[PDB]
């Protein structure tokens, strides 16, 4: 709670200026009503002088001040919002180049478009539209029954039995539905799942028999059956006689109550006249409440979530005071409590392979990303070229660590620019010598455009290609350490022959740390490091992690026929 | 050649209705346990049609849904030989029977192997 | 629209025809219970003060006698629109079976779970929240002007001159305050989609060391999008606040002449007060309801999506397949040609697979592999051409014929939760518990069996022990072979470490006793050498055709294949010996 509070903290000052300008303003749109009635007994006084256009254009004086004032606000709002947002959106940016990369690592695995739109468009409506829209929906309808309870006590009585009829109606009606509060929420939450699986399993469906037609209406049916069975019961009869005593009744029980006129009530018929024009549009006008609070709290949720976008820790800045990569007593852990590398050492020596195999939970993958600072160790050192990576800014590091993971990314531009992203200013001859050496040379000069074909949105081009482009980046990027995961020579089949000797020139003449997850890739590393949940247990070379019988011995033989 | 294919079927014979049969099929120049052995049976004038097969390692078999239940095949590694008891024998079952195997593995365009095949007439 | 008379329940179209007139008449007894206004009030003290009440006896019967009609069409309403609601669903949940496949686009599918869920109270209170409150209220504006004529005719046409003009008056605040929320929403967007890209593309850009020049150009790209913004908010709400300014410009227009330019009717007082009541309810409701008009107008049309555009497959009933019943049939391609849209994925193909053999089709991930498969289960219908099995067209198959013909295993597992052998048996779920063993014996499922405390009624949902990718797929092969289908398919996408799903793919194609003709889509050597026949497909044509030795003595683009899928195997990192400068192979 206190995360959407503080981040709309500068805001508070505006806010409330807001709601009492906008106070004065709804209570301007109603002069033109409280004076055409004083314009209506003036009449009756037997006024009627030369000089009476007077009071008929102070109602005009009021109609243009409350329009003038409702749009110089809502204009005045709208450009502190756009400030508002645009300094939020540059804290943004900043917070996203500082965050440790393994934050992005599938932080966004699903098309996030929408719910990022969604909280600015709720954003938007929290600072600039809800408080305006809230108390002019509050403010409005309590400054007239103030006004009707002077013209008349009982007439403006006459129309409290109304209003009550509707409330506790439906206070026994949230009591009388009791089991059908909460499931409601949760049955449409726990219905778009089998909607999902439904769409899911429709090739299923086509090509086999299968139950996923019988067994998605099985959930449809008790559904429609659900609401069926509390909305039809108790509203179908008791609502649809509370929804009839708000609309035009409050006239007809305005007008019986209006017979005793100057006979017993003793009042003047024009101090009824509030009563015509303003009591029969009351109950619409405290319903409407709960729909000006209803975009507060959807608003106030994405003040929480923005702020605890700017609350994540960042990637600390530590101070000082032929790549040879030195793992020092290395710990990490995501949460708290859960470890998952557990008190490593390890040193790669310049120019050596070293391979990363183990077993579920080994910890491979983590360790690996650590030596490229996705994520700051918990305990530990890691070194590269005596320099701990926490005392390098993301230049140096990014000079001396490079990397080729999944989910590699290709952003907007051109081939030549994608494949000399770390190094723009080279010519286009080192940039074909790259993509020679990934393989995807002749791929691109197939390519009508060659060179020129734009990346980023849609290319011609198929995932196994588009790894040989960052491949070719990173060849071009030339890295004294290399952290590479094997998985992505056969992320796509069809490619893995062209993959695989781009992965030959990528692997050569540096400190190469791989993922591996075929032991019969690694065979010829320099290195075999053995991991087991989060611990080293075996390193040596290939023949000798053999001998030993151990742990690398049985996945080796597990991995046979 | 020295490995020269060869299957040769036996057991057939007239026998009415509602009797039983037991078909044999020697094989020659191939492993039993090696590839998937079928029966087949074709009348004079139509089509030849697939009656039961069982697979490689011996234990899945298929049969046809118009003798399933009544007919059974099985295999005897020792011999090299097919079996095929077929029970309850309805007219319909009135063909000519014979056993195949395939040569595939070997990467060429299979080559279906066939035996003379065993009259099996069975009268209502 | 024509959305809800398509939503119109069978056997209901008399209770909502009832209800047109029924709600109409409504309408009529609130017009003549304002122009009865006029009089009652005119005589109540302007002339001749308290006259008994005579015109109140006179509305306490109009407008009870308008309760007796609205008490019935909220409750026929209700009824009404759980009716709609319950038609509705059931519909729409019924026809998805038979759409075609190309259809479900990732957005389409988005819009069909939309429509299938979301829709339910909203659907329940449809008419009575909206459509009634609507309905009426749109023509009360008019139905006074017909009940004033009685009246005054001069008075009376006047408001039917007068409801014309201010119609479009609100039809242009509300086409100008919907042209603006789309501007509204493509600048948020525009805000929003470069904030995602930088997010996207970090790693990329921090090992790149451009996460500075690209900060400050989406940052001064931003702070441009930040000016372009507030001066459009200059020009623009001049003229919003104008339009509820001139709902109130009427107002006290009318009623500032007619207390000047009259002079000859004090009784008038009550003209201002009738010409309020007829605009108390105008734009009140019509701004209160602009905002639930479209967030139930398009919920009407992502509903529309599924059932107007069903694009359901042709699928003729007119054959069964009823010749050579459970037999191996030939695969005959007769120029099928097959787009995505404008895209053309098969131009032009023509083959004839014989019957009983295993074809394997590879080629550079051009989609038209999986499209051939595509079109022969039955998936998806050729633009143009034929596709035969054993000579009868695949369109012209029966449905019951069509899914009992093609067996298939997809790139996907897609397994539902439930038990493991509950997954296996929607292959054949009458099939005898023999066959349903040899099936998953010869997919290695026991192999998975094994390591499951229950077994295959271990449970493989969320709520129960989970499978990995090699084991979901043994799962799906089980299916496959379970069913009896004289065809099976294989989009081969096998995990590449679990060499029991190898030895299960290889073992579905070789091992299995039932006569079939089987084609797959395949990329290992493992897979593909028990083949029979080879096609290699090519921007959309088979470039290739021939047996596995034939096509690696041509020494063409199969051969090529070949020999990568073979290095492929043996590859190793840092075995090369540095030989990558002569020939790069
Ligand atoms: C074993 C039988 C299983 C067969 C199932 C095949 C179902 C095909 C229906 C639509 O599915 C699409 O198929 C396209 C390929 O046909 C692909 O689109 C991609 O492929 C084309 C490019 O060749 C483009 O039209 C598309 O834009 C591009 O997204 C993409 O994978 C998939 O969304
Ligand atoms: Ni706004």
């Amino acid at each position: 709670a206190e995360a959407g509070s503080r981040l709309l903290a500068p805001l508070k000052k505006p806010l409330i200026v807001s709601g009492v300008l906008q106070a004065l303003i709804t209570l301007i749109e109603l002069a033109p009503f409280v004076l055409l009635v004083e314009l209506a007994r003036l009449l009756l006084g037997g006024a009627e002088a030369e000089r009476l256009w007077t009071l008929g254009l102070t109602a005009v004086s009021l109609i243009g001040l409350g329009a003038v004032l409702a749009a110089a606000m809502t204009l005045w709002l709208h450009r502190v919002d756009a400030r508002f947002a645009h300094e939020l959106r540059g804290r943004l940016l900043t917070k996203l180049s500082r965050l440790p990369l393994g934050w992005f690592t599938r932080r966004g695995s699903a098309s996030t478009k929408q719910l990022v739109q969604d909280d600015t468009l709720a954003l938007h409506y929290l600072i600039t539209h809800a408080i305006p829209d809230a108390v002019a929906a509050v403010v409005a309808p309590v400054a007239v029954l103030v006004y009707l309870f002077v013209a008349d006590w009982r007439v403006a009585l006459v129309l409290f039995i109304p209003v009550l009829v509707y409330l506790v109606l439906m206070s026994v009606m949230t009591i009388q539905s009791g089991s059908k509060i909460a499931q409601a929420p949760r049955w449409a939450e726990r219905m778009g799942g089998e909607a999902g699986a439904f769409l899911e399993g429709q090739p299923v469906i086509r090509i086999f028999g299968g139950a996923a037609a019988s067994r998605f209406r099985r959930r449809l049916d008790d559904y429609i059956d659900f609401l069926v069975s509390w909305q039809r019961p108790f509203v179908g009869k008791k609502t649809l006689m509370d929804l009839v005593t708000r609309p035009a009744t409050f006239l007809w029980i305005i007008l019986v109550a209006g017979v005793p006129l100057v006979v017993t009530g003793r009042m003047d018929p024009v101090n009824l006249l509030p009563f015509l024009l303003l009591g029969t549009t009351f109950g619409a006008r405290l319903l409407g409440i709960g729909y000006g609070l209803s975009g507060i709290q959807t608003g106030m949720l994405a003040a929480r979530r923005i702020q605890t976008v700017l609350d994540e820790p960042e990637l600390v800045v530590r101070d000082r005071t032929p790549g040879t990569v030195e793992l020092d007593r290395v710990s990490f852990e995501y949460r708290p409590g859960v470890p998952v590398i557990r008190d490593v050492t390890l040193t790669l020596r310049p120019g050596t392979v070293t391979a990363l195999v183990g077993p579920s939970g080994s910890g491979k993958s983590t360790l690996a990303a650590l030596v490229a600072r996705f994520h700051d160790v918990t305990q530990g050192a890691i070194r590269v070229d005596g320099r701990d990576i926490r005392t390098l800014t993301a230049d140096e590091l990014y000079r001396r660590v490079g990397f080729v993971l999944q989910d590699a990314q290709l952003v907007h531009g051109s081939v030549a620019e994608n494949i000399a992203l770390a190094e723009p200013d080279a010519g286009l001859e080192r940039i074909r010598t790259a993509a020679r050496d990934a393989q995807i040379h002749d791929r691109i000069t197939r390519m009508p455009d060659g060179y020129d074909s734009v990346l980023g949105a849609g290319s011609a081009l198929s995932g196994g290609e588009r790894q040989r482009v960052t491949i070719a980046r990173a060849i071009l990027a030339d890295t004294p350490v290399l952290v590479l995961d094997e998985a992505t020579a056969f992320a796509d089949p069809e490619s893995e022959y062209l993959v695989q000797q781009a992965i030959n020139r990528l692997t050569r003449d540096r400190t190469v740390l791989v993922i591996a997850h075929r032991l019969h890739t690694i065979t010829h590393a320099d290195q075999i490091v053995v991991l087991d949940d989060g611990r080293i247990v075996e390193v040596g070379t290939h023949d000798e992690l053999l001998a030993a019988g151990g742990r690398y011995r049985g996945l080796w033989d597990s991995g046979r026929y | 050649g020295p490995s020269q294919v060869q299957l040769v079927e036996s057991g057939g014979g007239l026998v009415q209705a509602g009797g039983s049969l037991r078909l044999s099929c020697a094989a020659s120049g191939f492993p039993v346990s090696s590839s998937t052995m079928t029966w087949y049976r074709q009348a004079p004038g139509k089509e030849r049609e697939w009656v039961a097969a069982i697979n490689s390692y011996g234990y899945y078999t298929v049969y046809a849904d118009s003798v399933k239940g009544r007919f059974t095949i099985s295999r005897d590694n020792a011999k090299n030989t097919v079996y095929l008891q077929m029970n309850s024998l309805k007219p319909e079952d009135t063909a000519v029977y014979y056993c195949n195997v395939k040569d595939t593995g070997q990467m060429r365009e299979s080559y279906d192997y066939w035996g003379q095949g065993t009259q099996v007439t069975v009268s209502a | 629209i024509r959305t809800l008379l398509r939503l119109v329940p069978a056997e209901k179209r008399g209770a909502v025809a009832g209800y047109a007139v029924l709600t109409l008449l409504s309408v009529l007894l609130r017009a003549v219970g304002a122009v009865l206004l006029i009089p009652l009030l005119a005589a109540l003290f302007s002339d001749t003060p308290s006259d008994a009440w005579l015109w109140l006896g006179w509305l306490t019967a109009v407008t009870l006698a308008g309760w007796v009609t609205d008490t019935n069409t909220a409750r026929l309403g209700f009824d009404l629109g759980f009716a709609v609601l319950s038609r509705t669903q059931h519909d729409m949940a019924d026809r998805l079976p038979n759409v075609a496949m190309s259809w479900f686009t990732p957005d389409n599918t988005a819009t069909a779970r939309q429509a299938i869920a979301a829709t339910g109270p909203e659907l329940a209170g449809l008419v009575v929240n909206l459509l009634t409150p609507l309905i009426g209220a749109a023509l009360l504006p008019a139905a006074i002007g017909v009940a004033l004529l009685f009246v005054s005719v001069p008075l009376g046409l006047a408001a039917l001159a007068g409801v014309a003009v201010l119609f479009g008056a609100l039809a242009l605040s509300g086409r100008l305050s919907r042209a603006a929320d789309k501007v509204a929403g493509e600048t948020n967007s525009a805000f929003t989609e470069r904030i995602i890209e930088f997010a996207r593309t970090q790693q990329a850009l921090r090992a790149a060391r451009r996460v500075e020049p690209a900060r400050s150009q989406v940052g001064s790209a931003l702070a441009a999008q930040h000016g372009a913004g507030l001066r459009l908010l200059t020009m623009q709400i001049p003229g919003q606040v104008l339009f509820s300014l001139a709902g109130q410009v009427a107002l006290i227009g009318f009623a500032g002449m007619a207390v000047w330019l009259t002079v000859r009717g004090q009784l008038g007082v009550p003209e201002a007060i009738a010409l309020i009541v007829v605009l108390v309810r105008y734009l009140e409701p019509f701004a209160a309801i602009a905002d639930l008009a479209p967030a139930l107008e398009t919920t009407r049309a992502t509903l529309n999506r599924i059932q107007a555009v069903l694009d359901a497959p042709t699928l003729p009933a007119g054959r069964r397949r009823l010749d050579r019943t459970g037999a191996a049939p030939s695969i005959e391609f007769d120029d099928v040609r097959f787009s995505y849209g404008d895209e053309v994925v098969l131009d032009g193909v023509s083959f004839t697979l014989r019957p009983g053999n295993t074809t394997a089709i590879v080629g550079p991930s051009g989609s038209g592999k999986t499209t051939i498969l595509s079109l022969i289960a039955g998936l998806q219908q050729p633009a143009s051409g034929r596709v035969l099995l054993d000579g009868v067209d695949v369109t012209t198959l029966d449905p019951e014929a069509r899914r009992a013909a093609v067996s298939v295993v997809f790139q996907h597992p897609y397994l539902f939760d439930g038990t493991l052998r509950d997954n296996v048996l929607v292959g054949d779920p009458e099939a005898d518990p023999d066959d349903v063993t040899a099936a998953m014996r010869l997919a290695r499922v026991d192999e998975l069996l094994d390591r499951l405390p229950d077994g295959d009624a271990t449970v493989v949902g969320e709520g129960g022990t989970a499978l990995s990718g090699g084991e979901r797929q043994r799962v799906s092969i089980a299916r496959a072979l379970l069913k009896p289908a004289p065809v099976l398919l294989v989009d081969e996408a096998t995990s590449a470490l679990d060499n029991a799903n190898e030895a299960a793919v290889v073992d579905a194609l070789t091992a299995d006793p039932r006569p079939r003709t089987r084609v797959i889509v395949a990329h290992r050597l493992a897979s593909i050498r028990h083949a029979d026949r080879v096609l290699f497909v090519e921007a959309g044509r088979v470039v290739e055709d021939g047996a596995i030795d034939e096509l690696l003595a041509a020494g063409g683009r199969f051969a090529q294949f070949w020999a990568q899928q073979q290095a492929a195997s043996e590859w190793a990192i840092g075995s090369t010996a540095r030989a990558l400068e002569v020939l790069f192979q």
